[PDB]
This record gives structure tokens, C-alpha cells and sequence, in this order.
């Protein structure tokens, strides 16, 4: 039959993960933190708040002194620190958020005070009459309420969102250790391809996949390396693969495929882990690893059919790139959804681009298949791709309403 | 549960 | 009650959308297409495939010639259109995607072969010219939000520069005399400036251009001078600076008086983010938008995702900028509030159960629960009812999505 054994869908996936490395670490400015994984634990260097803050607007007070006629030492306002220490009979005006001065038990809110004597000049307010015997600690959020010095705030292996950068800033950790993003090189094989810019010539078509693929990986925000179009010939083919390995960590080839496989397995001395896979679409999908000075590069050779190119990429490349940046569970989000059209099941497992839609106030999402015919004219780009099972001695046709697996592939 | 959105 | 009427949650939202413009168009190279909306229809320039292509690879054959052993006059390989012309009694070698040679009717499979194992049927595995896309057919409709798959299309068709609504450049600042740059060593009485980082990150996650306006003090002079650079440089200004009591006006005063802006709402019945502030400003036709969000770094994220984002989407000409709201089972019991609560949480679809579980990340300060997953969506708790006091683990609630779920 074929050159290569037909690999199980699951086994193919499980292979790609297991074979894929995990990249090294790197120090980056927290602002560049977005979408990265912490290769360090992060502890607070100081307490948040750093100071007994007021919580209400009023007067800082040694509660022990109880309600009385008190001389207002000075104002405390949130911008700058305290200064003057408060002994018996003294008080200092605070405003919500200002540091509580040294020697003050608590704050009384202004409503519980009556302003007695002003100054002999118009200027200021000197005495105030505290009307409340106040529970010590009243309306002060103390050092550390929010974060305490030396506590762990972000665990090693965290995949950072904006809210995490928030933290990173708060705590004042400005450079973190993070696994590096894999730079990915993509190229397209075939003598029949022209750069979309060109007016089509006889025998030829435009190079579709390269654009899709670069864009598909960039949506995840990995770095791209455009290797252009390369002919279906061992020389120019190798030449590229070489630039590839030299410049990036993952090489992606989109080129309806022997000639290719031969170059990896003999000229490059790469190890093809699988060459054919039991799935629709993308039967001829090819995974491969190559170790240059113990630095394992990874090599996907995906089919040419522009739909398969997308589908497999999301099934294999992406999960692998995730694993690579040190994501802990790179397996793709798969949600349950109700079918929006009847579908004929295939001997092999099918994967169809679809659009997930949570229709007003009821529980499961509808998945309408933009599938394949001509290229389902939406306004919104395919949200997820539909995971149809292999046809069994029971079910051979899934019906509108039945609840199917959908792997997510874009901001749902 | 009550909605809200 | 303050100088401002308390605006309904829904009214506040529907206001921000209604008040927000939609930006002009722009011509961009299809490679920069990612995440954009088409301000043009896009039509096929030529058929595709432009030639009858081979579904299988073997031998291009005449139907009227039928079975038997025949002599070959050459090859057809993917790349080039054949010179040689098939005449009655001949045959040509092919490849999957190789053009069918001027004279051939159909093609032959694999273990079905110049030796010929035959049972003829015309049109046998040939991709007919214009079968996927016909010259002049519309392939992408005006208003489409472009995914990778769409760029694919754009490429296929050969359209390389498209008209698309422009992304809005968003300027972000933080007000307060109590803030330092997270770099700078914590001086006394100062906290670090947390929000600006989070907000710039939150909007870049969507891939809009940012303009970092830095820390600006709680004083009308420097306050306006910022807002100015803002309007001059960007299309949306975001302000993160706790403006609730005593001096809530300081900022509002500047828009209302110096800028002659129109505050559409100044407080909103929601937890968190009561003091949230929308605003518009028209300077020579151009309508600028201004959010003034509270200082509580949790609020700052929550509101931003509830207002700024929906508005930014509408602005890039997204058709339905309303955020995806999915149903999810609660993971912990929750005490409902008089006002509607929004809680960052983490959606998880467990290995078969149809609904996803949602667990909160925190209320205030930093985070209650620690995780390696990042805030997936934020949880839409309803106001507490004469009948309803608390929601229990398992109950099915609304969750607005806020990141690659």
C-alpha cells in the first residue's frame, strides 16, 4: 500500500505532544508578559498597602483617648507619607487613602466629629470634638491587607493574562523568568503556486495556505518566519528546510504530498514519527523531529488542500506550540454543542470548521457548519471546528439538535 | 438561577 | 446620590454603544488583515481552479476511447499547462492537481492501472474549471470580520489590498498623586501604578494600538494637559483614577468645563465600578470617546471589559459588538448583592459534562484563588430578589467571555 503505516487519530496527537520539547527560559519586561508562562515563582517585595491607610474621610486618632476636644496637628493626604507623631489629645485630619500617622489607633469619620475652634486668623481649623468612642483599628486597612510582604502571588507555570501583569506591576516585579515563544517558519511547496500579488498564469494558482498559516499562528502571537514558495524538487526543498532549522524552532510545510519525506529522512536525517493519519481531512499529514546539537527542532508537513492545512494546524501545530511555551495543559478546549444541520458520518473521523453561537438565554451553543462546498457565508469567522466521530454499526448520520464535541479555535 | 446580563 | 444620577446597568451599556462612532476606512495589505472588518465586498478575479484539475494522479483519458492498452505522448505536472494535445488513441500521465491535457475526458485511479484496468465513467475525478469559485462571484461580504481563513481567501482570489474600517488608537493614563512607576522603588506613602499595565495589556490583547500617557496627578492643570495629548493623539482616552468622593468632580469638572465634553453617565448600579464615567467630545466632526474608570484595579479590569471593549469593537465596524455570554454552572456558593455583581472566573469544560464549570478568581485586593489558568470569562451575577438571596454550587449562570476560552 502506502510508504507509511496509518496512524490512529489519538496516537498521532499524543505523539506530537510527547515528541515536542519545552523551550528554555528568558527574562522579559513584565509589559511584554502578555500570554506567557512564568518560569519563576513571584513573591511580593513589600506589603500592599505599604502603610496603614485611611478608609473613610475623617480624623486619625488614638482611640484610647476617647471622645474629647482635640487639637488638629495637621492634614494627611494620600499623595505623600506621614510626618508628625500623635501623642495624647492630638488628632490629624485624614482623607480616604492617606497614611495613618504614627501613634494613631483608628480613624473616626467626619460625621462623628464637630469642629470647635478655628484659628485666630481665617486660615485653619484647630480643635475638633470627636463624638465617638471608636473601636481601635476602626476604618484603617493596615499594612498587608491586600498583599503581605513575601507571600507568593503568582505560581511558577502560570499562563499570564492582563490581570496577572496587573499583579506583576502591583508587587513591583518588573522582569520575570518566562519560557520563550517558539519562532515558527512556514513555507509552501509546489511548482504551481504564485504569490497572490501576481496575475495568474497558465497551469498555476495562488499560494493560499502560507497566508492562512502565518496568520493562524500569529493569532496566538508566536513569531513567524516567511519562507516563501519553494518548488517540488529535492534541492530547493532542502535549501529551504535548512534556512528553516537555522532560523526557527518549528518548520511548517504546506505542500500536497514522497519527495518531501525523502529529504527529511535521508538528507536531513530527521525522524518521521508518522506520515499518514486516519482523519478527514488531512490523511497525508506528516510530523517529524530533528535534533541539532541536542536542540530538538520539530517539523510539520501538512497537506496542500487549504482546508486541511487549517484543520490540521489547529489540531497539531497549535497544541504543540502551546506545549512548547510551557503551557501546562496544551490540550485544546473542547466544548459540547448542538448540531445545526444533519451530517453524513465518514469511515474516518471528520473535522469541520463551524461557527459557535450561544442563542439567547438557553444552555448549549448551536454550531452551524460553514463546512466546504465552494468557499455558510458568515460575517463572523469560524469560531471552532466540529469533531465528528467515525461511523459505527449504530449511528451513521447525526441529526440537527444532537450534541457534539467542538474544539475551540478562536476567541469564542 | 436568575439571569442578568 | 452624588452630582450624578445612578444609571441602570443596561442603560449604561446601551449608551456607550449608541454614543460610540464607527471609524473611517483605510486600505491595508491583506497580510495585515488579521482581526479586521471588510469595508468592501470582494469578488473573484478569475475562476478557481482556472483549469480542470486532477483529483487523482494516474492517466488522463478519453471516454470515447474506452478501455485497452494505449501509447503515452508525455506528462502533465502540477506546475505547467501542457503543450501536447491528446488525440484519439493516446493518453497522458498526471498528478493530483495537474491540469488535464487539451483532449482528455476523464482520469484513472491507483490500483486501476500502458496497462489499463478499466470500467469507464466520464468526469472521473476531475476538478472542473471554476468549481470552487467562479470569476466575479462575491467571496467575502462587506462587513466580514476576517479570520486567518479569510486571509486565505483574500490570497486565493488575488485581492491584496482591501478597504477595512480602521482600528481605533487608544490612549491610557492614570490619575493620582499616590502612584509610582512599578519600576521605581516603592517610596513612602506611595502605591505602584497597577491599572495602566493591565488596561494597556487588556486592549492590546485585542490588538488595538495603545498610547501610554503615564501617571498624571490629581490636579486640574496636569489633568487636562494629559486629556489634551489624549484627544490629539488617539480616538479613545481611558482614565484609571479613583474618583468617587470629595474630589470625584476633579476629573469630571475638567471634561465638563475645560474640555466641554458631555458626560453621558457618571455613576452606575453595578458591583464593582459604581463610579464609572463615560463621555463624548466632538472636535471638528470627529467624535472622541472618554472612559473614566475607577481606581480599584479589579473594577478597572471589570468595567473595561464591560464597556471599553464592546465600544472598541463597534468602533472597528464589528457588526454585533455585544460580548459572548455563555451559560455555566457555579463552582461555589455566592451571596447576591443589591446591585449586579461581576466576578472574574475561570471556565472549564470537564471531559464530557455538557456545561462548563466557572470558579471565581477573587473579590478585591489581588486574588482569592490561585490558578495557572488565567481569567477566562467574568461571571454575571444578578441583583438579589425578593425571592432570591444566594446562588448555590451547580446553578446555571451567565458568564461573559473575556479571553481565548
Amino acid at each position: 500500500m502506502s510508504p507509511f503505516p496509518l496512524t490512529s487519530m489519538d496516537k498521532a496527537f499524543i505523539t506530537v505532544l510527547e515528541m515536542t520539547p519545552v523551550l528554555g527560559t528568558e527574562i522579559i519586561n513584565y509589559r511584554d508578559g502578555m500570554g506567557r508562562v512564568l518560569a519563576q515563582d513571584v513573591y511580593a517585595k513589600d506589603n500592599l498597602p505599604p502603610f496603614p491607610a485611611s478608609v473613610k474621610d475623617g480624623y486619625a486618632v488614638r482611640a484610647a483617648d476617647g471622645p474629647g476636644d482635640r487639637f488638629i496637628i495637621g492634614e494627611s493626604q494620600a499623595g505623600e507619607q506621614p510626618t508628625q507623631t500623635v501623642m495624647p489629645g492630638q488628632v490629624m485630619r485624614v482623607t480616604t487613602g492617606a497614611p495613618i500617622p504614627c501613634g494613631a489607633d483608628a480613624v473616626v469619620q467626619v460625621e462623628d466629629t464637630e469642629l470647635i475652634r478655628e484659628s485666630d486668623d481665617g486660615t485653619e481649623e484647630l480643635e475638633v470634638r470627636i463624638l465617638v468612642q471608636a473601636r481601635p483599628g476602626q476604618d484603617i486597612r493596615p499594612i498587608g491587607h491586600d498583599i503581605k510582604r513575601g507571600e507568593c502571588v503568582l505560581a511558577k507555570g502560570t499562563h499570564m493574562g492582563p490581570s496577572e501583569i496587573g499583579l506583576l506591576a502591583t508587587v513591583g516585579v518588573t522582569e520575570v523568568e518566562v519560557n520563550k515563544f517558539p519562532v515558527v517558519a512556514v513555507m509552501s511547496t509546489g511548482n504551481e503556486l504564485l504569490n497572490p500579488e501576481d496575475d495568474l498564469l497558465p497551469g498555476k494558482i495562488r499560494d493560499s495556505n502560507r497566508s492562512t498559516l502565518l496568520a493562524t499562528i500569529q493569532e496566538h502571537g508566536y513569531p513567524t518566519i516567511n519562507l516563501g514558495i519553494v518548488g517540488d524538487n529535492p534541492d530547493d526543498l532542502l535549501n529551504a528546510l535548512n534556512e528553516g532549522i537555522s532560523r526557527a524552532d518549528v518548520i511548517i510545510t504546506s505542500g500536497g504530498v514522497d519527495y518531501l519525506k525523502q529529504v527529511l529522512d535521508i538528507d536531513l536525517h530527521a525522524q518521521i514519527h508518522f506520515g499518514r493519519v486516519f482523519m478527514k481531512p488531512g490523511l497525508p499529514t506528516t510530523f517529524a523531529t530533528l535534533d541539532i546539537d541536542g536542540v530538538r527542532k520539530i517539523i510539520f508537513a501538512l497537506p496542500g488542500n487549504p482546508v486541511s492545512a487549517v484543520v490540521t494546524c489547529n489540531l497539531f501545530v497549535v497544541p504543540a506550540l502551546r506545549k512548547m511555551q510551557g503551557i501546562l495543559d496544551p490540550r485544546p478546549t473542547i466544548i459540547k454543542a448542538r448540531l445545526s444541520c444533519d451530517v453524513k458520518l465518514d469511515p474516518r473521523p471528520e473535522y469541520h470548521r463551524c461557527i459557535l453561537t450561544w442563542h439567547h438565554q438557553e444552555p448549549l451553543p448551536w454550531a452551524q457548519s460553514t463546512g466546504n462546498q465552494m468557499s455558510l457565508m458568515s460575517m463572523r469567522s469560524a469560531n471552532g471546528l466540529l469533531m465528528l466521530p467515525p461511523k459505527t454499526e449504530q449511528y451513521v448520520e447525526l441529526h440537527k439538535g444532537e450534541v457534539v464535541d467542538v474544539m475551540v479555535i478562536g476567541r469564542l | 438561577n436568575a439571569a442578568k446580563k
